[PDB]
């Protein structure tokens, strides 16, 4: 069918643009943020993949939870997640964000940020190296490549 | 009230700008230089009361130059009659009033 | 003689921008009144014929007025080409 | 690399070339190829309108030389 | 056929802005010992296209507490004015030939600030308001000095016509006559375009996003395009003003190439400056413009009024 | 006429870009998403509250100084007059009084922002 | 009647005046005055006054920027008013629009006398000059003659501006 | 008089009316003062251009200058009033009676 | 030369308008054809409503706004 071919090509084009231009929110919680900085530094240079930090949630596509999420902080993380225009993605980075980690049995720690927001990629480590975070980012790009919103819409 | 220090000292603080017939830059004339010159000359030195009655012809011509009210009335009376004459159809305006003229240098 | 020198030294050490601006403004005020070329500029501004030179009616006793543009009478612009 | 910056600068330079060259070519094309006349003052506009009147085709650019003097 | 000219001016400007962004990222990266975009396309040549396609397919957000009419009008005004400032520039022939082209650019640049003002106010958020008020202070700082500098420089031209500037600099660049004015003009253009070290309105480290913090998707993209088109436009204006290329009426493309090269050099200097200096404080910007630039500018204005009369150097035009 | 066409074209292009930006993508607007942004926590007061101007006197002064550029802008044409001595005296007179205005405001602490 | 450009521009001028004369939030009022300034610049351009129109537009852009800055500080009014936010403001705006349209209609097809004199329309193109000469702009020469003829005007204007600086500094001193 | 002159005069009348009918904000009235100045500028420029009075071409510029002095004056007063009340409402200026 | 041709052009347009006025207002009650509006008998420069009054809107627009709109 011609229509199916057209929606497939438009799907690929949109998927390509989104993966290519991923803007994470300038947002860091704890130790893991330091490795995030090392991903932006010369050695790795995330900017060369089209990945640039932007402070505003309105101009951001990706949230990287890089650090422990405490109970006091969870409403603010949820709020800045909700202020991201869609499509939006969340990368959970480090043991603390993934499941609580070293502070899993604390009265003031959220046992995993996926209780608060939906997570796309879980990056293990304490902290994950800058290379491991880069691997997770490229995995998120690969996942975005697989999405077929237009094909799904056409089939409806 | 009016203390005429400009006349007393011959200083000319603001009289250069009172009328449009008074020494413009590059001798550029006003639109009504002749009319205002004639009106000013006619009324010079006879006083305000006399000038209003005796120089009314010059002043009326000057005002007609300034606002052109009679000219617009005459043109409107011309074009209304032309519109009436064409609407019922016995005028047929000439080809040089429609764009078919042979222009001259 | 000695106070003004110390004041100038202090001003140059603390506010050189103000010293430079005051010097430039003072030169701009003073120098035009001491220049020989200031007259020439006026003459140049007088030689530019913005409007038409309306001819005069020859009354018969007008020697210095030319009868033709190329006649030797009248103003000359020879000083301008050599400038 | 530093010479890998050059391709982007070349693309930008090529893009910035287009407006001026396009304006020059369009001016030549619509003005008879003899440059667009400039009218900053009413005397130049009067010359242009006289040219349009005497051109016989309502175009200021068409020029009538000494072949109109019998 | 004039419409074709309008399009031939508009579309290439937008393409140059899109690639200017790629150039800034690459220049800043190499100045920071890294590479910058080099994956999305060869040498990152497709990165601007991906950025544009991403921004125009993302969700535009209208804030709940915002005023919609101004919120939507402001980016339109910004982009349309940025495109309008290009029409009187002679490269070497302008699209629109104006007697007072300099005054036209002055007035439209003055009107361009209201995009930032109305955007910040209509966002109805505190950071946007702080950015808008910083724009107010910035304009107050630079406007008087910029106008007086332009007047002082154009006392050598004889008019406000931009094409006459080509004739004025037929033998020498005007920067050899007025480099003290050129330095202050360059800094004032940095302030006027909201560029680092004078980029107070965005205030990224300080105010997160400044005036457009609440803008997303396409409207934000329009603000970004307007800003970069303004960078290019102001540098082209400076290149025409101070580094005048020689124009052959039978080969205008030589002038076009020379002018474009000079404009690129000045824009790259802008990007070079952004990677070298810390940000000003905005009251410090006001004090710099009012206590240093203003007195020197006044003095140099008097000097440039007196000098042509002193040396019989008054330019031709009425 | 050409400038009017240019302005219409630019405004039309910008408005079309806004319309595409608002009608092409998928919108999922909800109350949390449209709430004002203040770094993750809800704002305390209104953004429509009085925001003090500390440079208020410079702003008033800018009004007068801006009108002086209007007086100095016809200077290029004034240099073409025959009375260059009168013209130059007036041009310098206006710039000296402009500088004196700045000197008075500077010395009387008018250029300092309020604390 | 040709293209109705001048009449359209003057109508937009009046509409902007009605907008800021309604006395809504100053931010909105400032916008209406900016619209009026731009449109008045267009009107003056359509008559040969390029410099005067551009100068007035620039001056009012600067003044309205200062007014915006002052409004955010001293005229804020937590729920600011747009023309449709209040019955008084909307009523004044509608009254202004209706009164302008009524005057235009009464002066357009017929020829009424309102206060001073009458009008038939005819377009403003009728009253032009036909003068054909010049390598200069008459408006520019008239404005430039301020430095040779208007010596007294320059003196009084400069003194007034210096005194204005002194006066504003005296008024806001307080104590 | 053409329609443009009556439109300019109507603009002046609307602004004068706006000035006279006070609402609450003082700044709203200063804006009507500015509008009256703008209407006068346009009117006098149109008259001057039409009659080709070359010398008069400098008077609107002068007219602009004293427009700023009047605006800067008014804003200055608006500061002091606000500093007394935290509001620019004209209702607060009721200490003196007739 | 330009003045000599401009005089003839203006005079020819005025004469053509006069010849058309003689025809249009033949049967208007007391219309005096070619009557001036000024008391004085000296020459008055025409108003451009007197020259282009009976002509098409294209040349009227070009005569009024042609120079101003040319960019
Ligand atoms: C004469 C009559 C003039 C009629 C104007 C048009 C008719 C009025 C309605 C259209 C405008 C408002 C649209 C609207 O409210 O949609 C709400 C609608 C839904 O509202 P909602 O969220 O349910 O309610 C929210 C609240 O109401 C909260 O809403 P809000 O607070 O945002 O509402 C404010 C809005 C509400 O409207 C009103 O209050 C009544 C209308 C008064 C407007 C006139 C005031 C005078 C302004 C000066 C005159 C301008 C020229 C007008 C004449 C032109 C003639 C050709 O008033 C305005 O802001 C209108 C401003 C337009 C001025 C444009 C000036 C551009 C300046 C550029 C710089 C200068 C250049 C040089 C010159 O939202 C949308 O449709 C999406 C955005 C729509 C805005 C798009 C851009 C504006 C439309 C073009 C306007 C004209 C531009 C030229
Ligand atoms: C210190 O970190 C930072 C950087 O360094 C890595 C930055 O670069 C940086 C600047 C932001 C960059 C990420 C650049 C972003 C690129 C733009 C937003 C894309 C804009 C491109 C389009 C919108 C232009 C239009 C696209 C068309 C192809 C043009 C033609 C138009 C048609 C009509 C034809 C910031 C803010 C930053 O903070
Ligand atoms: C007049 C025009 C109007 C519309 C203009 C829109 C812009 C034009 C379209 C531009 C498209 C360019 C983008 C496509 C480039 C694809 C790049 C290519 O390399 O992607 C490959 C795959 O390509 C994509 O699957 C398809 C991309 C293109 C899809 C079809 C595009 C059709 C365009 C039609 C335009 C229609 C416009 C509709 C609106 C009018 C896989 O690469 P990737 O895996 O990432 O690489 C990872 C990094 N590695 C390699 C180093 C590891
Ligand atoms: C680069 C600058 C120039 C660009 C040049 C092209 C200009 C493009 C135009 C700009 C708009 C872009 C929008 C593209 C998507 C279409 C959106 C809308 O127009 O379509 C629907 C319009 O349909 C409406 O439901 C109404 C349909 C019928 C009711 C009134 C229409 C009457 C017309 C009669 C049609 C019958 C056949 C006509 C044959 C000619 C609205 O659906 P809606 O969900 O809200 O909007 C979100 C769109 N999504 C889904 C893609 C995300
Ligand atoms: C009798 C009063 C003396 C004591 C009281 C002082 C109060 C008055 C303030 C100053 C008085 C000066 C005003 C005099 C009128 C100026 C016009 C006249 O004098 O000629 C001008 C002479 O102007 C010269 O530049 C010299 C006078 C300028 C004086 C400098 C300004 C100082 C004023 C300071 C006091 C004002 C208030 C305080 C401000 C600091 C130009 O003439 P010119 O161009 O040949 O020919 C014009 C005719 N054309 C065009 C057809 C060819
Ligand atoms: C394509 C389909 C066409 C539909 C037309 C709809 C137009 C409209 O007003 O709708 C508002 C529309 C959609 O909003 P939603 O309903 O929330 O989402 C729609 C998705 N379902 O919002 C918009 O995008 C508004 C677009 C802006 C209007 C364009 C015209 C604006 C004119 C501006 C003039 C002023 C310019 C200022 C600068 C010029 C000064 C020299
Ligand atoms: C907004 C204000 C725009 C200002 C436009 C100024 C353009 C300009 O300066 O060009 C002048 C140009 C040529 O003059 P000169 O080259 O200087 O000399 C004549 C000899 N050739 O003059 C013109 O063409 C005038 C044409 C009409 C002016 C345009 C008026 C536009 C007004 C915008 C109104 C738009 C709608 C109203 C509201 C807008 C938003 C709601
Ligand atoms: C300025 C530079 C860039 C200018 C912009 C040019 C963009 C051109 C490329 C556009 C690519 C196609 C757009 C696809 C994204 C649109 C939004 C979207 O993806 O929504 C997908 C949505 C999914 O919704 P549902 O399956 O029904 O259920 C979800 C609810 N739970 O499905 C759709 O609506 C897709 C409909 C077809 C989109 C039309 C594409 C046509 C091309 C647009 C060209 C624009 C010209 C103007
Ligand atoms: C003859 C022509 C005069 C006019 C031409 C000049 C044109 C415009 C130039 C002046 C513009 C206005 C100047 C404003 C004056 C400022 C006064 C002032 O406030 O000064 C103090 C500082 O004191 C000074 O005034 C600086 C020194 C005194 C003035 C500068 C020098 C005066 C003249 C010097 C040059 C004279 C000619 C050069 C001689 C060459 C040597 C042979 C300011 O510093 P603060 O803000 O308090 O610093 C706080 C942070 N630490
Ligand atoms: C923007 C670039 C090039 C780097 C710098 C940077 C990031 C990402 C995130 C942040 C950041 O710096 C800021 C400021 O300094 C710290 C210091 C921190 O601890 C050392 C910390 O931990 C949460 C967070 C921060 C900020 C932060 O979140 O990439
Ligand atoms: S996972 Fe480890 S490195 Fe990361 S924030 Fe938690 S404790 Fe620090």
């Amino acid at each position: 069918s011609r229509g199916e071919y057209v929606v497939a090509k438009l799907d690929d084009l949109v998927n390509w643009a989104r993966r290519s231009s991923l803007w994470p929110m300038t947002f860091g919680l704890a130790c893991c943020a330091v490795e995030m900085m090392h991903m932006a530094a010369p050695r790795y240079d995330m900017d060369r993949f089209g990945v640039v930090f932007r402070a505003s949630p309105r101009q951001s596509d990706v949230m990287i939870v890089a650090g422990t999420l405490t109970n006091k902080m969870a409403p603010a993380l949820r709020k800045v997640y909700d202020q991201m225009p869609e499509p939006r993605y969340v990368v959970s980075m480090g043991s603390c964000a993934n499941g609580g980690g070293y502070y899993h049995y604390s009265y003031s720690v959220v046992r995993g940020c996926d209780r608060i927001v939906p997570v796309d990629i879980y990056v293990p480590g304490c902290p994950p190296t800058a290379e491991a975070l880069l691997y997770g980012i490229l995995q998120l790009q690969r996942k975005i490549k697989r999405e077929k919103r237009l094909r799904i819409w056409y089939r409806r | 009230p009016f203390f005429d220090v400009q006349k007393r000292l011959g200083l000319d603080l603001d009289r250069w700008m009172t009328i449009q017939s008074a020494e413009q830059p590059h001798k550029i004339p006003g639109r009504c230089h002749a009319f205002e010159k004639e009106w000013i000359e006619c009324a010079h030195g006879i006083g305000g009361i006399r000038a209003e009655k005796e120089c009314k012809i010059e002043f009326d011509d000057f005002v007609e130059c300034l606002l052109r009210q009679k000219t617009m009335k005459r043109l409107s009376a011309i074009k209304r009659q032309r519109d009436k004459l064409i609407k019922e159809g016995k005028y047929t305006p000439p080809p040089h009033h429609l764009g078919k003229e042979d222009p001259r240098p | 003689a000695g106070r003004i020198a110390s004041f100038l030294k202090n001003a140059w050490a603390k506010e050189p921008v103000l010293v430079a601006s005051f010097a430039i403004g003072g030169l701009a005020i003073i120098l035009p009144s001491l220049s020989p070329y200031t007259n020439y500029a006026i003459r140049i501004n007088r030689a530019t014929p913005y409007n038409y030179p309306v001819p005069l009616r020859d009354d018969g006793n007008m020697p210095d007025v030319p009868s033709h543009p190329q006649d030797p009478q009248g103003p000359s612009l020879e000083w301008l080409k050599n400038l | 690399m530093w010479f890998e910056i050059l391709p982007g600068i070349a693309v930008m330079a090529a893009c910035l070339f287009i407006p001026g060259m396009a304006t020059a070519h369009i001016h030549k094309f619509t003005n008879g190829g003899k440059e667009k006349r400039v009218a900053h003052f009413s005397y130049q506009w009067n010359l242009m309108e006289r040219d349009r009147r005497i051109s016989g085709v309502n175009r200021y650019h068409v020029t009538k030389g000494l072949e109109n003097i019998d | 056929m004039f419409m074709i000219n309008i399009l031939s001016l508009i579309i290439p400007i937008l393409l140059a802005v899109a690639f200017l962004t790629l150039v800034e990222r690459k220049v800043l990266g190499y100045m920071q010992l890294r590479k910058g975009p080099n994956v999305v396309g060869p040498y990152g040549l497709l990165q601007p296209i991906a950025d544009a396609l991403k921004l125009f397919t993302k969700e535009p957000l209208r804030p709940a507490t915002s005023s919609i009419s101004m919120f939507i009008i402001a980016p339109i005004l910004a982009l349309s004015l940025a495109l309008t400032m290009w029409v009187p520039l002679p490269m070497p022939y302008p699209l629109i030939n104006m007697n007072l082209g300099v005054l036209f650019m002055l007035a439209m640049s003055s009107l361009a600030v209201y995009s930032i003002l109305w955007s910040g106010w209509a966002s109805n958020s505190k950071y946007a308001l702080i950015g808008a008020l910083r724009a107010v202070a910035q304009t107050i700082s630079y406007e008087v000095t910029l106008a007086i500098i332009l007047l002082s420089v154009l006392l050598m031209n004889g008019s406000y016509t931009l094409s006459t500037l080509i004739t004025t600099q037929e033998h020498i660049w005007m920067i050899f006559t007025s480099w003290p004015l050129a330095m202050m003009w360059f800094i004032s253009t940095l302030a006027e375009t909201n560029r680092a070290p004078f980029d107070l309105t965005e205030g990224e480290s300080e105010l997160v996003s400044g005036f457009n913090v609440e803008y997303a998707a396409g409207p934000f993209a329009m603000f970004f395009m307007a800003e970069y088109a303004n960078i290019i436009m102001m540098n082209a204006f400076t290149a025409i003003l101070f580094l005048g290329a020689s124009h052959d009426p039978h080969t205008p493309e030589l002038y076009t190439i020379n002018f474009v090269l000079k404009t690129l050099a000045l824009t790259i200097t802008f990007l070079w400056i952004r990677a070298s200096y810390p940000r000003f404080r905005y009251d410090q910007l006001m004090h710099l413009l009012w206590k240093s630039f203003l007195p020197l500018t006044l003095a140099l204005c008097m000097w440039h009024i007196s000098l042509p009369i002193m040396t019989a150097s008054i330019p031709p035009q009425s | 006429m050409n400038i009017m066409l240019t302005l219409l074209t630019n405004v039309t292009l910008a408005s079309l870009l806004v319309l595409i930006a608002f009608w092409l993508p998928q919108l999922n607007a909800y109350s949390e998403k449209t709430s004002p942004y203040e770094c993750g926590f809800d704002p305390m007061g209104s953004a429509r509250l009085p925001f003090s101007m500390k440079f208020f006197l410079v702003a008033i002064t800018f009004l007068l100084f801006d009108l002086e550029i209007a007086l100095l802008l016809p200077l290029p044409w004034a240099s073409q007059t025959n009375n260059l001595k009168t013209m130059l005296t007036m041009a310098l007179f206006l710039l000296i009084l402009l500088a004196a205005s700045l000197a008075y405001e500077w010395t009387q602490k008018g250029l300092e922002w309020a604390e | 009647m040709t293209m109705y450009i001048a009449f359209i521009l003057s109508t937009i001028f009046v509409i902007g005046f009605v907008g800021f004369s309604s006395k809504p939030s100053p931010i909105y009022g400032g916008l209406g005055l900016i619209v009026s300034g731009g449109v008045g610049c267009g009107i003056v351009l359509n008559f040969g006054g390029s410099f005067l129109g551009l100068m007035v537009f620039l001056i009012y852009l600067g003044g309205m920027l200062v007014v915006f800055g002052y409004t955010t500080a001293m005229a804020t009014e937590m729920y600011p008013e747009v023309w449709v936010s209040n019955k008084t403001v909307f009523g004044a705006f509608v009254s202004g629009l209706m009164m302008e349209f009524c005057m235009v209609y009464y002066a357009l097809k017929e020829e009424e006398v309102e206060i001073i004199f009458k009008f038939n329309g005819l377009g403003d193109w009728v009253i032009y000059d036909t003068g054909d000469s010049g390598f200069f702009s008459e408006e520019a020469m008239g404005i430039a003659a301020l430095y040779s003829y208007g010596t007294w005007l320059v003196i009084v204007t400069g003194w007034s501006l210096l005194i204005g600086v002194v006066v504003i500094m005296e008024i806001t001193r307080g104590n | 008089m053409p329609l443009v002159y009556m439109n300019i005069i109507m603009a002046f009348a609307i602004a004068l009316a706006g000035l006279l009918m006070y609402r609450s904000h003082l700044m709203s009235s200063l804006l009507c003062l500015e509008g009256m100045m703008l209407s006068l500028f346009i009117m006098s420029t149109l008259i001057i251009l039409n009659t080709h009075f070359t010398l008069a071409n400098m008077m609107p510029i002068i007219l602009l200058v004293f427009a700023a002095c009047e605006a800067a004056l008014g804003l200055s007063l608006l500061v002091m009033v606000s500093n007394t009340y935290g509001t620019d409402y004209v209702q607060n200026l009721n200490l003196l009676q007739c | 030369l330009f003045q000599a041709e401009k005089d003839r052009r203006v005079l020819q347009m005025l004469r053509e308008n006069l010849e058309e006025e003689a025809i249009i207002m033949k049967d208007v009650p007391d219309w005096k054809v070619g009557e001036s509006v000024f008391h004085t008998t000296r020459w008055v420069t025409p108003m451009m409503g007197e020259l282009y009054g009976l002509r098409t809107n294209e040349e009227i627009l070009s005569a009024t706004y042609g120079f101003i709109w040319y960019t």
